[PDB]
């Protein structure tokens, strides 16, 4: 059974360096090519390079001569790819793929994926911000500037699940911001109590935020 | 470089409905030694590593459905489902191993569904937040279809570009439908410069632009 | 010091480690056994590395690489002395198979880098 494990996230400081780790099991790890694979958060796969752990040869995406270097030990049957002068186009996440082929084929076998983020901020709490504004009517929840991801939002402790949006993070000035929207019946609203409810494990922080009519 | 043409970039298919994706190369993949082609096809879900589905442009992978089908030859290739499915909805990106490796930008599935309007909604900034300097201005875009989109700021009548940002789901698991998020921020400052502050939403399912908007003053 | 002449006799029996399918017939190299003699044993304990170009199933006839020797028992009989073992499992192949009765050169590396063709099928 061939299993590739990669090494845990990672969070960086711009310019700094770190090395990432593939470790091989099931197969004889000198009889096939290594690869490394980038993917931004919302964008497609892009190649960075090969290791032949028989002979360390290596094969580079010219983008990433300057910035990655492979490398791979016999001994543990570990591949490595080491990360030079970070900056926030390398927050992506990193996958490591076992190649089929003497000449590349295809990749047959891939890692879980190691997620980089880099960002001169170190663990911040967020701050939760209510949004009050039919026979519906939708309030929302604020969460802004918090790091590292994630943090959780539910609605009344999870008893409203019907009707919630919640949104994808968006990283900007080093910080993390994102919203959450709840639709309820008027009738319900500000007649009952609806409350945000933000968890952020990083930092150890759990929020309750009654949404007040404004 | 060899550059990798994917087309279309989003595809909305229903259920049951025989899908074809195209990938087209700069130059032949062809290699003239072995006269095999140096393609395959790489199938991406959300939150997963990508699972290889065709090699040598036409050799399906042991494993996978007998629905999938690649061909093509030379710079023009392509992906077929004979018969998409809920599980077949995802991101299916071509590669190139002939010169180095090149991946293409991708052909996104999505579940097809009758047009909806957004359920626009703007908010103020809370009193919170302006405690702390700051003033985000936040417009919910719900439950609308296509994904496709145009929201635009404007203070006072004036549009505004700068210090806006934009968050979408992914497809509803419910009723296929998208949601966005724009927010607005602002210095509290710049904040008290103005007093109407809109949001408008131009969609395909109305002529005229949804707009909803609020005045500071009151 | 031995020879280059030496060198090429002592390598002149060999045997391969084969896997047969009667059902299918395909049959899978894993690796040769360099025969000892009565007058081979210098010749053959001087060597230490073995370049290999084998045919591969798809990528066809390539350097698979140059790796360390392995010591094994002639033929894998217990009673048998160890023998110079060129062990195909530790080259690369990209996980291609070894065409079995295709084209097969072995060269032998000597400690002061001279490489000698020892096998040719």
């Amino acid at each position: 059974q061939v299993q590739l494990q990669q090494s845990g996230a990672e969070l960086a400081r711009p310019g700094a360096s770190v090395k990432m780790s593939c470790k091989a099991s099931g197969y004889t790890f000198t009889s096939y090519t290594m690869h490394w694979v980038k993917q931004r958060p919302g964008q497609g796969l892009e190649w960075i390079g090969y290791i032949n752990p028989s002979n360390d040869y290596t094969s580079y995406n010219q983008k990433f001569k300057d910035k990655a270097t492979l490398t791979a030990d016999k001994s543990s049957s570990t591949a490595y790819m080491q990360l030079s002068s970070l900056t926030s186009e390398d927050s992506a996440v990193y996958y490591c793929a076992r190649c089929w082929g003497y000449d590349p084929y295809y990749f047959d076998y891939w890692g879980q994926g190691t997620t980089l983020t880099v960002s001169s901020a170190s663990t911040t709490p967020p701050s939760v911000y209510p949004l009050a504004p039919n026979s519906m009517v939708t309030l929302g929840c604020l969460v802004k500037g918090y790091f590292p991801e994630p943090v959780t939002v539910t609605w009344n402790s999870g008893s409203l699940s019907s009707g919630v949006h919640t949104f994808p993070a968006v990283l900007q000035s080093d910080l993390y911001t994102l919203s959450s929207s709840v639709t309820v019946p008027s009738s319900t609203w500000p007649s009952e109590t609806v409350t945000c409810n933000v968890a952020h494990p990083a930092s150890s922080t759990k929020v309750d935020k009654k949404i007040v009519p404004r | 470089d060899i550059v990798m043409s994917q087309s279309p970039s989003l595809l909305a298919v229903s259920a049951g409905e025989k899908v074809t994706m195209s990938c087209k190369s700069s130059q032949s993949l062809l290699n003239s030694r072995t006269r095999k082609n140096y393609l395959a096809w790489y199938q991406q879900k959300p939150g997963q590593s990508p699972k290889v589905l065709i090699y040598w442009a036409s050799t399906r992978e042991s494993g996978v459905p007998d629905r999938f089908t690649g061909s093509g030859s030379g710079t023009d290739f392509t992906l077929t489902i004979s018969s998409v499915q809920a599980e077949d909805l995802a991101v299916y990106y071509c590669k190139q191993s002939y010169n180095l490796l090149t991946f293409g930008a991708g052909t996104k599935l999505e579940l097809k569904r009758a047009d909806a309007a957004p359920t626009v909604s703007i908010f103020p900034p809370s009193s919170e937040q302006l405690t702390s300097g700051g003033a985000s201005v936040v417009c919910f875009l719900n439950n609308f279809y296509p994904k496709d989109i145009n929201v635009k700021w404007k203070i006072d009548g004036s549009e505004r570009q700068n210090g806006v940002l934009n968050s979408w789901t992914d497809q509803d698991s419910k009723d296929s439908t998208y949601s966005m998020s724009s927010t607005l921020t602002l210095t509290k400052d710049e904040y008290e410069r103005h007093n109407s502050y809109t949001c408008e939403a131009t969609h395909k399912t109305s002529t005229s632009p949804i707009v909803k908007s609020f005045n500071r003053n009151e | 010091i031995p020879t280059d002449q030496e060198i090429m006799d002592a390598h002149k029996i060999y045997f391969a480690d084969l896997n047969f399918n009667p059902s299918t017939g395909n049959t899978y190299i894993n690796g040769m056994y360099f025969a000892p003699t009565q007058t081979n044993k210098e010749a053959l304990d001087y060597i230490q590395k073995y370049r290999v170009e084998a045919t591969l199933q798809y990528s066809g006839f390539k350097d698979i690489g140059t790796k360390d020797k392995e010591m094994r028992n002639y033929l894998g009989d217990p009673n048998q002395p160890k023998t110079n073992y060129v062990n195909l499992r530790s080259y690369f192949t990209g996980g291609e198979n070894i065409m079995t009765y295709k084209k097969l050169r072995i060269y032998a590396i000597t400690p002061d880098d001279r490489e000698l063709l020892v096998l040719s099928v």
